[PDB]
DNA sequence: TTTTTTTTTTTTTTTTTTTTTTTTTT
DNA sequence: AAAAAAAAAAAAAAAAAAAAAAAAAA
């Protein structure tokens, strides 16, 4: 309908304009009658006529006279509403000062005339004064004045000079500043200026001055002077049940009108000076106590001593109007019960008690009563269904014989927590909900009770059946798996479908079809499952969208034979021909929707929930005591290791070993016997089915039920599983140290008091735990939408170059996630070049899908780079190629639906679900490098001469499908660009201790070696070649900490050998407490040694916070040869010195750190210093935007992988962008945002953009990385922060800035209610936008 | 087991009142917002929010709608936008809507 | 003479400020 | 060697999770 909602400063011409009357007499009712009072609170010709249409005289209580005044009372004969909107005006004799701008703090006015708070609340209130216009006095402009100096001031300069007290004097100033000349002097000072308050107190001045020069609006204007009032309606006054009428505003209002009015009439009596000061003081106060009482002191008091109500008042607090009603409300037309099954139903459609119908759609029964005439007047239809008579059932079936209806649950934590579907009437009490769908919703059936809305109109209607529509939800938002995926007990039907017994009836025989199969099944003259020939037929879809029907036998299980028939057309029949767990059931699914689209998929899944829980009813799948097994072993096992821990106990008594070792050692045999019996009942369980075979004897997979259970993936796991036969394992204690004596113990058998004592202190700790974790989620959930709010999709395409780099994730182990997840639906940056090299695999701006990745994936594609949300360069929104694939649907992403709110809330659903040496190489490839400096050792391995290098084993194909992390000066029996087989150990090295490994050959003389001084001679006493050891600064004499270890080699001739690439000698030095093993006289070979130098979900909170870790990992903040500075200063000083660029940066550090580098090297910027956690802020200043968002990815991926959970990236792409939206200008360049000034990025982007695009320079930026919540505090949406803990600064920012608030955001949309710029309301708004 | 269609509002806002005890309607959450906000849905959580929890000529005229069978909505702009609009306009704010 | 006002019969967290210490230049 | 600016670390102040009778003023 309209646009950003634009806030400014009042002005006296607006009030009157707003304004059409004065409220010049303090009376409100007549209270001998109800009539009201002439130009009183409640006026009629002011305001309007109480009474619809009806003038206060009566002249005109006729619609023909509508709009003409009366005379005899002077009253516009109109609605009352008029009443509820006409605003009015009081006028004041004196100027008023606005309290709002004198208590901000900062106060606006203070700093904006440049003038300490406490010096203008005295001026203000009418003991103190200020000069104006002091001009050639002895007196300054801005200077004060009491009442001697005023005496003086009089005395001295009784002539031209002015100073004057209050509100006016204050309303003069602001008349008499100049803002160019501001701007300019300020502009000067801070050019010049080199104090940093200074700078800051002026950079803040010049933001405002220049804002307000942009703004129209006057300062005077910040000074009252005449007052808007209330509509008499929005201040009501209630009558009691008796004779009084209690609203304090109307007292607020009296009181004002009655100082005001005394005031006038003493200034026509002109009463002396200070009867007037205390008049005007007293009218300051009353204003100051109407628009906020307690802002100022003690506040004036209501009904007996508690404060009374405010303007801000109205507006502040819980009871505030933005969080009073827009917030979570009640809804009527709603619906709560607990919930069933009836399976029979369909997932298009739900069951909703019939009485919960009857009187949920009453008025639509009543539209269809009276369109059919049963009962005309709406009393008579009211009766008439409360009596439940006969025809309204058919009225009922008629209106719901299509209107879709949602469905809810009270932890609405992932969108499908609301869901619409199609109710059909049913008898009973409870609602059925469709069995798969409670999945999505993880409602079990313990007695969760779920609530109903209902759409009202047409629009609404068609969004929750195209929106809301299960048939539209099948898939999550998190990632593309079917959220339909049948959960527990189905699966197990379909798994005793899919699995062959070796012999039974109807094995060993031939069918012509699936058809027959079923016939002889139900016939029971066949077994459910054999191994037997049956031909089938498959459609294929390999040509262009044509069906090609081919059929052929194959062997299979009866069941399985029978289930192909719920097989749709397109499916091949591989992919029924297996087991059928979960997550191959899953993928059938995946495949179903990937091949076939929605409708047979809805279809298929319907049809595999009715045949899976009818056959598993046939299937009698039962669980018994005798099911269980426990392996004799058991007894065995654990004598042994009782016999084991009571050796290792005698041990400890012979003192051989430790307690601790003791501990330890017996921990590890029991966690060993555990595990022999876990192997042994696993193997007991899963094979025990060994019979005949139509012969003699044949083993196959067990038919015990917890085996087909735990297999088929229903419920449970292995664990379990382990507990329920065997040991559940090793408990730990409160303290969280698992505790010595393990469950010997199984639940099969009966648990001792203590097994179950310690199992209950888990169990609880446990649970406790799941609250704690529940009510933490739920807040951070909170955090992370609040946030992201106001993120929408608006543009399709950026049409930008600039992208990320998407590869496989290796942590030094397996892969843990592939390519073609992290790539799927994403829309590459730049084309694909495989290396058939020049090949343009795929094109350069192209979406990715899962035959493109798999193309890609047969192609071996192993970096790939694709466009990214952070890329995206869309100007307050972001553009749908930068986002890709919205997940939940096929299509890429559609124009303005946004994804802020999902990203978020996909990312939070499983904050719940959260917790709260040497390598072997497996593989066979050859061995690349990166990060490599290396040199052979004097054994003639590799060792590594660079901290940040790691080997791939690049494979047979060419990918490098293993990483591992390689420390310094490792032991390597290979090379670069060679080959190693697998299984071959070359990772190999030392751990501990410091390398000093030399890069060159000669012998090692002492230069710079004091001994006595700087280093002590201490003797071993195992062998007796000692060795010359290094003391730290603290310990030594000051005079040799200075003398620094040195090691230089020398040649043969004694001269420096020359290191290759530079002239410096090899000179090696030594940190403190360093114990130098060689002595002078030595000639050493190159890589030899010298000496022998000694998490869960509030992870993941902190990571959004980005919160500094406790001792950070310091990097190189620039690139070139490190060198070092002073000593012992608090820190110890380095300085980084680039070869061109320039040196003299320092860097202090606290010398207790475990350094990593060495004096003499030069280094890239971005370097690890110091080793340990790496924050996010230095990774954004030294790599980049790309480098601190992949880290970010990276760990939280693997935190919610190592729970089990997936989640798309681009969620925490989003977040990402957001959280970092703000910066920090470098320099102004040509533009007029000052240098060290904050801003957000699109603004200045934007900016320097245009500027740019004239013959104008651009401007510098530095992006800034700011905590969740300090972004969600810096938004340009004040209406948000207005509605976020505070309105005092949020307005009196709003209003200086004069904003125009742009639609853009979503709460606010909400809070001011009208429609969400997102959705539908989108388009509509751009019709709008067109309109304008 | 609880619903309601139409029954009383609270005195301090025309919002449906909750519980069994009290014949209430059920309560809408912040998070159920944000949920209506992930879908695309946009009149549904307008009308939620501001019909089915205000305007004397969007529920009189949804009442007109419904019983004469027709199922549509005059969205307007619910009346409480205005109260603070001219509550900020008492103050010596200018704030304005615009083109 | 009547009505209104004044007086007598809770703890935790965060942020803002101020003081002291440390660094730098004269 | 000494004065002054800047840093940061501690402290505390602010925010957020009742009726009856007498005196004074109109
Ligand atoms: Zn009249
Ligand atoms: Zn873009």
């Amino acid at each position: 309908e309209f646009d950003a909602i634009k806030i400014a400063l009042a002005s006296p011409d607006m009030i009157r304009s707003w304004s059409f009357g004065e409220v010049k007499k303090p009376e409100t009712i007549n209270y001998r009658t109800f009539k009201p009072e002439r130009d009183g609170l409640f006026c009629a010709r002011i305001f309007g006529p109480v009474k619809d249409y009806e003038c206060l005289c009566g002249k005109y209580k006729r619609l023909k006279h509508r709009g003409v005044i009366c005379e005899k009372c002077g009253v516009e004969v109109t609605q009352t509403k008029v009443r509820r909107e006409r605003m009015g005006h009081i006028e004041l004799a004196s100027p008023t000062a606005h309290i709002w701008f004198l208590k901000s703090l900062p106060s606006r006015i203070g700093l904006l005339l440049d003038m300490p708070l406490r010096d203008i609340e005295r001026v203000l209130y009418f003991e103190s004064y200020v000069v104006i216009e002091g001009g050639m006095t002895n007196l300054e402009r801005q200077q004060i004045l009491t009442e001697e100096q005023y005496l003086d001031a009089l005395e001295e300069f009784g002539d031209e000079f002015d100073a004057k007290m209050g509100a006016e004097a204050i309303q003069a100033l602001l008349k008499s500043m100049d803002l160019e000349q501001e701007c300019e002097q300020l502009r000067e000072e801070l050019n010049e200026t080199n104090s940093e308050t200074k700078r800051k107190k002026l950079t803040k001045r010049i933001k405002l001055l220049e804002a307000f020069v942009q703004s129209g609006n006057k300062p005077e204007w910040m000074i009252l002077t005449v007052l808007p009032v209330l509509p008499p309606d929005l201040r009501p006054l209630v009558p009691l049940d008796g004779g009084r009428f209690a609203s304090d505003l109307n007292d607020l209002y009296r009181r004002v009108i009655n100082r005001n009015n005394r005031l006038k009439r003493l200034l026509d009596l002109a009463a002396p000076d200070i009867i007037v000061r205390n008049e005007k003081r007293m009218l300051q106060e009353a204003v100051d106590a109407l628009l906020d009482n307690g802002r100022r002191g003690r506040a004036i008091t209501g009904s007996n001593k508690r404060p009374l109500k405010s303007l801000a008042d109205m507006i502040k607090g819980k009871q505030g109007r933005f969080r009073q009603n827009l917030l979570g409300k009640r809804v009527d037309y709603s619906g709560r019960s607990v919930i069933t099954v009836g399976p029979y139903l369909r997932l298009h459609q739900c069951g909703l008690p019939k009485k919960m119908a009857l009187e949920l759609f009453k008025p639509f029964i009543y539209g269809k009563l009276e369109l059919r005439g049963l009962a005309t007047t709406i009393k008579a239809a009211k009766k008439m269904v409360e009596r439940e008579e006969a025809v309204v059932w058919d009225i009922l079936d008629e209106v719901i014989r299509e209107h879709p209806v949602l469905l809810n649950r009270a932890p609405t934590l992932h969108r499908l927590g609301i869901q619409a579907f199609e109710p059909v009437l049913i008898e009973g009490k409870a609602i059925q909900l469709h069995p798969l769908v409670c999945a999505a919703y993880n409602a079990d059936f313990d007695g969760d009770q779920m609530a109903v809305h209902v759409p009202l109109t047409l629009e609404a209607q068609l969004e929750a059946r195209a929106l809301m529509m299960s048939t539209n939800n099948i898939l999550s938002p998190a990632n593309g798996e079917p959220i339909i995926v049948p959960s527990q007990d189905v699966v197990l039907g379909l798994y005793y479908m899919t699995r062959d017994c070796v012999n039974a009836k109807g094995e060993g025989m031939v069918l012509t079809g699936p058809k027959e199969a079923e016939r002889l099944y139900r016939s029971g003259l066949a077994s459910l499952h054999a191994r037997v020939k049956v031909r089938i037929t498959e459609y294929e879809k390999d040509a262009n969208g044509e069906l090609v029907a081919k059929t052929s036998l194959k062997d299979t299980t009866v069941g399985r034979a029978i289930l192909w028939m719920i097989v749709p057309k397109g499916l091949p029949y591989s992919i029924v021909n297996q087991a059928l767990g979960k997550k191959a059931i899953s993928k059938m699914l995946n495949t179903c929707y990937r091949i076939l689209g929605l409708k047979p998929t809805v279809i298929f899944a319907d049809q595999i929930m009715y045949t899976g829980f009818a056959y598993a009813a046939r299937s009698g799948a039962s669980v018994g005591i005798d099911d269980m097994v426990i392996p004799e072993k058991k007894h065995e096992i654990i004598s042994e290791a009782e016999a084991e821990v009571a050796e290792i106990q005698e041990q400890f008594q012979s003192g051989l070993v430790t307690a601790g070792e003791r501990y330890n050692k017996v921990i590890d045999i029991w966690a060993a016997a555990n595990d022999r019996v876990s192997k042994a009942m696993m193997d007991n369980l899963q094979t025990e089915t060994v019979i005949n075979r139509d012969g003699q004897e044949e083993k196959q997979v067990s038919f015990n039920s917890i085996y087909m259970m735990a297999d088929s993936g229903a419920r449970g796991s292995a664990a379990q599983i382990r507990q329920l036969a065997g040991m559940r394992g090793l408990m730990a204690k409160p303290d969280g140290s698992i505790i010595e004596t393990p469950i010997t113990a199984n639940f099969r058998e009966g648990l001792n008091v203590l097994q179950y004592f310690i199992s209950t202190h888990g169990a609880r700790k446990g649970l406790a735990d799941t609250a704690l974790k529940t009510a933490n989620s739920g807040y951070l959930t909170r955090r992370l939408v609040d946030v992201a709010q106001d993120l929408v999709v608006t543009e399709d395409d950026c049409g930008t170059h600039e992208g990320i780099m998407m590869t496989p994730v290796i942590e030094g182990g397996d892969v843990k996630e592939p390519l073609r997840d992290r790539v799927l639906g994403r829309v590459t940056a730049e084309d694909v070049l495989k290396p058939g090299t020049a090949d343009i695999l795929v094109p350069r701006n192209t979406l990715l899908h899962e035959q493109w990745c798999d193309l890609l994936e047969e192609n071996s594609v192993d970096a790939v780079k694709v466009r990214s949300v952070v890329s995206c360069d869309t100007d307050f929104g972001v553009c749908a190629h930068c986002y890709g694939r919205d997940l939940a649907r096929g299509h890429i992403i559609n124009k303005g639906e946004a994804i802020g709110v999902i990203a978020a809330q996909s990312i939070g659903e499983p904050g719940t679900q959260l917790t709260m040496s040497s390598i072997q190489v497996k593989n066979k490839g050859s061995i690349k490098l990166s990060n490599v400096k290396s040199v052979v050792n004097s054994s003639g391995k590799l060792v590594i001469t660079s901290r940040n290098t790691e080997l791939k084993l690049i494979d047979e194909f060419g990918r490098t499908k293993e990483s591992y992390k390689v420390p310094y000066g490792a032991v390597l029996a290979k090379g670069d660009g060679e080959q190693v087989a697998g299984g071959e150990t070359v990772a190999n090295w030392d751990p501990h201790t410091m390398p000093v490994i030399t890069e060159v050959s000669g012998f090692v003389r002492f230069t710079d070696m004091i001994d006595g001084q700087t280093i002590t001679r201490q003797t071993d006493e195992l062998t007796g070649l000692s060795s010359l050891v290094v003391l730290d600064s603290a310990e030594r004499t000051a005079g040799g900490k200075d003398l620094r270890p040195a090691l230089k080699i020398v040649d043969a001739q004694g001269n420096d050998v020359l290191i290759p690439g530079t002239d410096m000698p090899a000179q090696y030095f030594l940190p403190g407490k360093a114990i130098v093993q060689l002595e002078d006289g030595v000639q050493i070979s190159s890589g030899d040694t010298l000496a022998r130098i000694p998490g869960g979900l509030p992870r993941v909170a902190d990571l959004f916070e980005a919160r500094r870790p406790k001792e950070p990992a310091i990097l190189a903040e620039i690139s070139g040869i490190v060198s070092f500075g002073k000593e012992t200063k608090g820190k110890r000083r380095l300085v980084i010195t680039p070869v061109d660029g320039s040196d003299p940066y320092e860097e202090m550090i606290p010398k207790w750190r475990q350094l990593n580098v060495f004096e003499g090297e030069r280094v890239e910027r971005g370097d690890v210093i110091s080793d340990g956690p790496e924050a996010p802020h230095d990774i954004l200043r030294l790599r980049g935007v790309h480098a601190v968002t992949r880290y970010i990815v990276n760990e939280v991926q693997d935190v919610y992988r190592l729970q089990g959970v997936k989640i798309n990236d681009k969620h925490i792409e989003v977040i990402v962008r957001q959280m970092l939206r703000k910066a920090t200008i470098v320099n102004a360049g040509s533009s007029d945002f000052l240098e060290g000034e904050q801003v957000e990025y699109s603004r200045v982007k934007i900016a320097n953009r245009e500027l740019e695009a004239n013959g104008k320079v651009g401007a510098t930026y530095s992006r800034d990385l700011l905590g969740i919540t300090k972004a969600s505090l810096a938004t340009e949406s004040f209406i948000s922060a207005a509605s976020f803990q505070e309105t005092t600064r949020v307005l009196t920012e709003a209003a200086v800035a004069g904003k125009r608030d742009e639609l853009r955001g979503l709460k606010e949309n909400v809070i001011v209610g009208r429609l969400i710029p997102a959705g539908t309301g989108y388009a509509y708004h751009q019709d709008a936008m067109r309109r304008r | 087991m609880h619903a309601r269609s139409t029954g009383s509002y609270s005195l301090v806002t025309q919002q449906p009142l909750g519980g069994k005890a009290q014949f209430g309607g059920q309560r809408f959450g912040e998070m159920e917002v944000w949920a209506l906000e992930a879908y695309g849905a946009a009149y549904t959580l307008q009308e939620m929010l501001t019909v089915k929890s205000d305007d004397v000529n969007g529920r009189t005229k949804m009442y007109k709608n419904i019983v004469d069978g027709n199922h549509q909505m005059e969205p307007g702009m619910p009346e409480s936008f205005n109260v603070l609009l001219k509550e900020i306009r008492s103050l010596g704010i200018n704030i304005e809507l615009e083109d």
